[PDB]
């Protein structure tokens, strides 16, 4: 793959839009299967 | 016996049809120069050959089982254990069940462990220099210069043969749904 | 150089006459992954065990000590292991086999160091081996003999485990 | 200059044959951007708990510890029904062994600070098992390729396991295909939810 | 320039002792190859962990079978907790911690032998296979290759 | 209970939300057919609804008079899953952010040019670092201890004040 388009990937908007979507995506698939978790279970 | 350039040599085709391929050289026996689809260049010819000749030796043993059990031969005792048809599948269904597939399984597969895999790795890696399908057996001796021309290819062509024929032997008794002979 | 018990494999690399029992039989290529001292130790330590598992089949089908016959039941072979563990039998054995063993753990050890011969527990009360030839035959006996006990062993028990009749029972009956 | 492992793409570098299992194979070009001495300690590491992982799904089928709780023959009820107290002591005794056995260089950026440090040599060696040199490409090698189709053994297993509530010797023995009914794959957002 | 996930300090600007053991290829039986003191290999190497390890699995023995055997009249004998071995001097403290308190197979209903395990608790081989043959089989046993030929013949 | 806090499983207040809960959604659902799909989504949020509720009732959480799980954050061990213990799950994430982060600007700084290994990340590195975080704790403590966390005062600048 062409190298200045990774360093084009791996600037800062990107990688923070990149790297807070994936942040945020398991975040709403952990609030999917295991919704209401207002308390760590004990 | 060798006879290159006739049979088992450079220069050789069985099948003109297919061309002689440069990879394979005449040294392996029963060389005929058949590789229509050059597997002699990538594959690692030693095991191929070594491969070649147990599957032949499997076959000849197959070929002269089917036909003694096809013919209704059979050891004393053995009909009443095992099925009494003489159909080959349903004679191995009958094996299995009493337990003579698996003692004949459990020591073919014992020799392959212990004898076939050694020898095989050591062909291939170069530890012994043995000639495929070499198992240091000659009993009742017929080796020597026999052994290199003449007996290594009757061995390989009867071998092929046998191939041909218990293939042909099983889809034979499939499609017809009964026993040759 | 190639092996005299499988003649179209290679000699082992790690098997030498010196050693007791040599065949040149090591197909599977053990001795090279292992320590040979310790496979030497192991084998003698079998052979040495099953050696006399072989003759106390023979020796509880032939007869039995006093009193035992009301402990155990008809069981025997494997079939004793369960009700001579309830009594301290087993337990008893277990201890002081296992207290040899510590110091075959030991022993064992002094042999990986090199400072003594395999299986060698120095143990001649009555004397047999006084000549060196004798020592030599002596333990070419003991090895053939140990590999064989394995082997009997083995089948006696798998003997057990198919008809329950026991060595000397299987002889007689079947 | 041509991988054999994939004739079409180009040999990637960081590859030179030299590692047991270097059979050319990284199309997506990792070793090129992850130094191949942690990938293969993560290889190696992968592979030798998919070993113990393989070997102990159909263990576990066969053989059990005493008691009701370690009595479940599927692997994956094991998990639930094995006593927490003892899967915890577990994990915290993986730690210990990963902070010990690391000799406390256990980050990317420490592990392999000693020269000397090899990708998955850990000194683990009890019985000097490695102590014939002469083995030790076979055995390297060997290691590689068994962690790596237990790799993919045991991925199998557990998914095997998750279609059908069915432990492997027993789902290859009583075995019953899939009805397609149920495990169907995906559709969170195909219906829109629910 | 630095490789990524290379594992050198210096690579990712951090700090590093810069002291780098050289290592011995010695290995002890229980323990792992790694720079060791002097003289720590000979004394406490194979020889030292094997010996111990038999020495703590012979002490084992009478561990597993920590009790107080108690013979009747008759030749049977009770086994009973080391609990009920009251000490006279320790006031209020009648029950005296015991053996058993730092190996306690019976609370935890191991009951250990020996050699482990025990006739109560011993470990549960079952044949997964349950009797039935790999091809070939009726309606109990639908083997994987029994699919196989169902899928061939349909 | 606590505080004067009754379990929320025992609260009659907790079980009048549920139930109004509930019949917010039976009412919504009563104007749809069965098989219908508003009538198919309705019922699973009926279903995560009772669930719920079901799952907070058990969980040891008290109510108040509002019938509304309260939380006990006073450090006490029966309660500490509501902040004790999500409060140590977070720090370690914190840290394990702040670590990352302090380590890849350690990093940049020596780099031939710092400022372009901040908006154009070295993402090799930068996961390497991201791989550092898991032992923060411990590879913080060390760092501060062998001081290279805290620099001294005189290497800091300040206003002349
Ligand atoms: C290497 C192959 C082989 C050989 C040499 C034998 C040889 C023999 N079998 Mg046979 N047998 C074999 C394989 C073989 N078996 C196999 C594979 C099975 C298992 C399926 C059996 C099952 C079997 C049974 C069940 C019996 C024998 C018996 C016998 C003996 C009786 C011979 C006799 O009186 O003539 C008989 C001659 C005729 C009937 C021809 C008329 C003989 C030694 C018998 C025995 O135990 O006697 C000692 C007996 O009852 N055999
Ligand atoms: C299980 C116990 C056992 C052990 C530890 C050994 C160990 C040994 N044997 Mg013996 N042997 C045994 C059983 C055993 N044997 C039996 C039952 C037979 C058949 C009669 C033989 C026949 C035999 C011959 C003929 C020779 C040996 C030799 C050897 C040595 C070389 C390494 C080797 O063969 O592989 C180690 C083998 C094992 C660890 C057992 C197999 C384990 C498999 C992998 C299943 C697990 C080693 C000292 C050779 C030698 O030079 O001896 C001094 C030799 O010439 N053995
Ligand atoms: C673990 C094995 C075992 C067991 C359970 C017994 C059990 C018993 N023995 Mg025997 N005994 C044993 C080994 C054993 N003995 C051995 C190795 C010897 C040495 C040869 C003896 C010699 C012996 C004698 C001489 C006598 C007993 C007697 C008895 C019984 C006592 C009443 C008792 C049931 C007595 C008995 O009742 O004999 C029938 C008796 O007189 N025992
Ligand atoms: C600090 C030491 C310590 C102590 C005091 C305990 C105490 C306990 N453990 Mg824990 N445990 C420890 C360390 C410890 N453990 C470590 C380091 C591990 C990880 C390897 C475990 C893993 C573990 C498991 C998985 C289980 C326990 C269980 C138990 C309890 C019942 C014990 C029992 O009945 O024993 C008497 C029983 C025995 C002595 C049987 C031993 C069984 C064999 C030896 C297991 C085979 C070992 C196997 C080959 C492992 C090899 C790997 C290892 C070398 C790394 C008890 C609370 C059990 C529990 O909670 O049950 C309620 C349980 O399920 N423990
Ligand atoms: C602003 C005031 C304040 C502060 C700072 C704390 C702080 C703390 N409380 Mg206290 N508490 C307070 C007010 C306060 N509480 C009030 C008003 C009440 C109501 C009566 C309580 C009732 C309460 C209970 C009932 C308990 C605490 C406990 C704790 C400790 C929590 C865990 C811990 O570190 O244990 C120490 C653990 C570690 C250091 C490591 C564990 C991993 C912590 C020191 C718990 C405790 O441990 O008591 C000492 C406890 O059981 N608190
Ligand atoms: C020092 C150690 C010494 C150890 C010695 C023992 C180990 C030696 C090595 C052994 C290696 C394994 C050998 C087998 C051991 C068990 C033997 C046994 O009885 O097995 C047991 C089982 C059969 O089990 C049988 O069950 C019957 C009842 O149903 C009988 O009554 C008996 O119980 C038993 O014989 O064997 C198998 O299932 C084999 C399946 C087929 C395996 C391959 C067959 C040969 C290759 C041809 C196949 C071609 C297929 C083409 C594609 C077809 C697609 C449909
Ligand atoms: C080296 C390791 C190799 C791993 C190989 C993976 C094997 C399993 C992969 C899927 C198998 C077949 C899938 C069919 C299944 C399938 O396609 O279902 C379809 C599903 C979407 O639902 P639909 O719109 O299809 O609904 C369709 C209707 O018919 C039913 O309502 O696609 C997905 O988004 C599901 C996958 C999650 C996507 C995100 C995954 C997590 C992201 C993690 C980071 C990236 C990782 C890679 C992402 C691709
Ligand atoms: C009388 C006191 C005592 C007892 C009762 C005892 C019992 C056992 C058992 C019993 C079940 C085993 C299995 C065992 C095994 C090991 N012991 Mg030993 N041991 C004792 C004393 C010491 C000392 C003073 C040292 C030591 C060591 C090791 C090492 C590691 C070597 C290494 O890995 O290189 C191993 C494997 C050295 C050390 O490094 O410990 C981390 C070390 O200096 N031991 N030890
Ligand atoms: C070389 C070459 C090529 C080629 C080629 C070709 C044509 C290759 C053909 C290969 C063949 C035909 C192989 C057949 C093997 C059969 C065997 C070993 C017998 C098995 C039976 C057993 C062991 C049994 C049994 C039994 C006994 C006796 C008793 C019974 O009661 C039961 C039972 C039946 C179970 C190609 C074209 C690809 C290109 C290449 O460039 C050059
Ligand atoms: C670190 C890492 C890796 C790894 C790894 C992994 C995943 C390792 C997993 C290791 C495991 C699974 C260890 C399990 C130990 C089990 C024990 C001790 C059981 C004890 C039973 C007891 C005490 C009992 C009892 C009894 C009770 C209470 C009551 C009865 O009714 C029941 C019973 C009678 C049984 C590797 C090595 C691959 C590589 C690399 O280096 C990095
Ligand atoms: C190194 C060292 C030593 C050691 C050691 C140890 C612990 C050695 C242990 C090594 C082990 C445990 C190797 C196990 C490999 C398992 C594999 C490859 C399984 C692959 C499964 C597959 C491909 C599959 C599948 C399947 C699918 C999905 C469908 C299923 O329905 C069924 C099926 C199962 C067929 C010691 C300690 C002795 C000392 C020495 O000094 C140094
Ligand atoms: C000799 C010990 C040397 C180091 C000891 C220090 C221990 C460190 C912390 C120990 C924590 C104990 O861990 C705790 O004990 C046991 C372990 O199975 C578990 O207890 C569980 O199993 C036991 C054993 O049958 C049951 O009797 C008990 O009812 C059950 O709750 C607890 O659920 C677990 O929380």
């Amino acid at each position: 793959m062409d190298s200045n388009f990774l360093k084009y990937l791996s600037t800062a908007p990107v990688l923070f839009t990149v790297w807070l979507s994936f942040t945020a995506s398991f975040i709403i698939e952990a609030n999917r299967f295991f919704p209401d978790m207002l308390y760590f279970p004990m | 016996l060798w006879n290159e350039g006739k049979i088992q040599g450079k220069g050789v085709s069985v099948i003109p049809l297919f061309p002689r391929p440069a990879s394979l050289d005449g040294t392996f026996p029963g060389d005929q120069g058949f590789d229509p689809f050059g597997f002699s260049s990538w594959v690692n010819m030693k095991f191929v050959a070594e491969a070649e000749i147990k599957h032949c030796r499997l076959a000849m043993l197959a070929f002269a089982g089917i036909m003694v059990e096809s013919a209704g031969i059979s050891f004393p005792g053995a009909t009443s254990v095992l099925g009494s048809s003489k159909n080959i599948f349903e004679i191995h269904d009958k094996a299995v069940a009493s337990g003579a597939m698996g003692q004949i399984l459990l020591w073919v597969s014992f020799f392959e462990v212990v004898a076939g895999v050694p020898a095989m790795n050591e062909m291939l890696n170069g530890e012994s220099s043995r000639i495929p399908g070499y198992y240091a057996f000659d009993p009742l001796g017929q080796g020597k210069g026999d052994k290199m021309g003449r007996m290594q290819l009757s061995e390989i062509q009867n071998g092929r043969l046998a191939m041909l024929a218990v293939s042909g032997i099983v889809h034979h008794t499939l499609i017809t749904g009964k026993g040759p002979l | 150089a190639m092996s005299e018990s499988v003649p179209f494999l290679k000699k082992p690399e790690a098997l030498d006459s010196s050693m007791a029992g040599y065949a040149g039989f090591d197909p599977l290529g053990l001795s090279s992954i292992a320590d040979i001292k310790f496979l030497q130790e192991s084998e003698i330590k079998h052979c040495r065990i099953a050696m006399l598992a072989a003759a106390g089949s023979i020796a509880q089908d032939i007869f039995t000590f006093p009193g035992v016959s009301k402990v155990v039941g008809t069981a025997k072979m494997t079939g004793v292991h369960d009700v001579l563990v309830k009594q301290g039998a087993m337990g008893q054995i277990l201890l002081w086999t296992s207290f040899l063993e510590v110091f075959g753990t030991i022993a064992l050890l002094e042999t990986l160091d090199g400072k003594r011969a395999p299986g060698d527990f120095k143990f001649d009360p009555l004397g047999f081996s006084k000549n060196a030839e004798t020592a030599k035959r002596y333990q070419l006996s003991e090895i053939k003999n140990g590999r064989l006990a394995m082997l009997a062993t083995g089948g006696m028990v798998h003997g057990y485990f198919i008809t329950g009749k026991g060595p000397l029972e299987l002889l007689t009956n079947f | 200059a041509k991988s054999k492992a994939v004739p079409f793409l180009s040999q990637p570098e960081a590859l030179d044959g030299s590692m047991a299992g270097d059979v050319g194979f990284d199309p997506f070009g990792i070793s090129s951007v992850i130094d191949i001495k942690w990938l293969r300690e993560s290889e190696l590491k992968h592979g030798r708990i998919c070993m113990l992982a393989a070997t102990g799904c159909l263990v576990q089928e066969v053989v059990h510890l005493p008691g009701p709780a370690f009595s479940q023959k599927m692997a994956l009820n094991a998990w639930a029904a094995a006593p927490r107290g003892g899967m915890i002591s577990i994990l915290v005794a993986i730690g210990l062994i990963e902070m010990i056995s690391n000799r406390f260089a256990l980050t990317a950026t420490d592990m392999f600070a000693n020269p000397n440090r090899v990708p998955g040599d850990l000194g683990f060696d009890p019985l000097s098992l490695g102590a014939n040199p002469a083995n030790r490409a076979r055995f390297e090698l060997s290691e590689v390729i068994h962690g790596r189709a237990a790799m993919m053994g045991f991925s199998g297993m557990v998914h095997q396991m998750i279609v059908s509530k069915q432990a492997p010797i027993e789902q290859l023995m009583h075995f019953k295909a899939v009805d397609s009914s149920l495990m169907k794959l995906g559709g969170a957002a195909g219906n829109l939810g629910y | 320039d630095t490789t990524g996930f290379s594992g050198v300090p210096s690579q990712f600007a951090r700090p590093e002792s810069g002291v780098y053991p050289a290592e011995p290829t010695e290995q002890t039986f229980l323990g792992m190859r790694g720079p060791r003191a002097p003289g720590h290999r000979e004394n406490f190497g194979g020889k030292h962990t094997a010996t111990m390890l038999a020495i703590a699995a012979l002490l084992w023995q009478p561990v597993s079978e920590a009790g107080m055997y108690r013979m009747g009249a008759d030749g049977a004998l009770t086994k009973s907790s080391f609990s009920n071995m009251e000490v006279p001097g320790f006031g209020n403290m009648k029950k005296a911690p015991t053996i058993e308190s730092l190996f306690p197979f019976a609370k935890n209903g191991f009951d250990a032998s020996p050699a482990l395990f025990g006739k109560g608790s011993m470990i549960v081989v079952e044949d997964p296979r349950d009797g039935c043959g790999a091809y070939a089989n009726s309606g109990a046993c639908h083997t994987f290759l029994d699919e196989i030929g169902d899928a061939l013949k349909k | 209970d606590v505080a004067g806090l009754t379990p929320c499983g025992e609260s009659k207040e907790f079980a009048r939300r549920l139930d109004g809960s509930v019949k917010k959604l039976q009412t919504r659902l009563s104007k749809y057919e069965a098989g219908t799909p508003p009538a198919l989504a309705l019922q699973k949020q009926i279903d995560k609804t009772k669930n719920r509720f079901d799952r907070y009732g058990k969980a040891g959480l008290l109510c108040g008079t509002d019938g509304l799980p309260h939380l006990i954050t006073d450090g006490r061990w029966t309660h500490s899953g509501e902040f004790v213990i999500p409060g140590l799950l977070f720090l370690y994430v914190a840290g394990w952010i702040g670590w990352v982060g302090r380590s890849y600007v350690l990093f940049a700084r020596t780099a031939d040019k710092p400022t372009e290994k901040e908006i154009i990340i070295d993402v090799p590195v930068a996961l390497s670092f991201v791989s550092t975080g898991f032992i923060w704790p411990f590879s913080a403590f060390k760092e501060f201890t062998s001081g290279n966390l805290i620099v001294p005062a005189d290497e800091i600048t300040v206003s002349p004040r």
